[PDB]
């Protein structure tokens, strides 16, 4: 799982 | 959603397949980014990864938008960037990348190589790191370096599963 902002 | 887990793969030789390609990058650039991403893990383990061009592989890689099969849908631009499943059959090991993102081999958008190296971590059995500087940290951070060094937290994690490499 990769998340931005 | 639809989920699979085991701690790790019971074999050291794994197959993968690039099911489809993002239009943001060329087939050669996408293939290079994924190949380096597996290299990050095979450099420090006995793991080996063999690419298949058709049929079903251990690690099926695909780009999708919003709902794409597993009822863990993507959310458009930014936010969720990708995810991957722990070791096991069918979806186990698979890596999904949100094609509503602009994927690049550089810094223009989201670096496909970095995200893939993280997700393949999950495909091998790794959890997220409590260290914001580890590859397996869930927040995407761009490095800006002309090279990638796998942090020690990530090496210890993957070596606790499969042991060391060369
Ligand atoms: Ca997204
Ligand atoms: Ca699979
Ligand atoms: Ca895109
Ligand atoms: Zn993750
Ligand atoms: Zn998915």
């Amino acid at each position: 799982i990769m998340i931005s902002f | 959603e639809y989920n699979v887990r085991t701690l790790k793969w019971s074999k050291m030789n794994l197959t993968y397949r690039i099911v489809n390609y993002t239009p943001d990058m060329t087939h050669s650039e996408v293939e290079k980014a994924f190949k380096k991403a597996f290299k990050v893990w095979s450099d420090v383990t006995p793991l080996n990864f063999t690419r298949l061009h058709d049929g079903i592989a251990d690690i099926m890689i695909s780009f999708g938008i919003k709902e794409h099969g597993d009822f863990y849908p993507f959310d458009g631009p930014s936010g969720l960037l990708a995810h991957a499943f722990p070791p096991g059959p069918n979806y186990g090991g698979d890596a999904h990348f949100d094609d509503d993102e602009t994927w690049t081999s550089s810094s223009k958008g989201y670096n496909l190589f970095l995200v893939a190296a993280h997700e393949f971590g999950h495909s091998l059995g790794l959890d997220h790191s409590k260290d914001p500087g580890a590859l397996m940290f869930p927040i995407y951070t761009y490095t800006g370096k002309s090279h990638f060094m796998l942090p020690d937290d990530d090496v210890q994690g993957i070596q606790s599963l499969y042991g060391p490499g060369d």
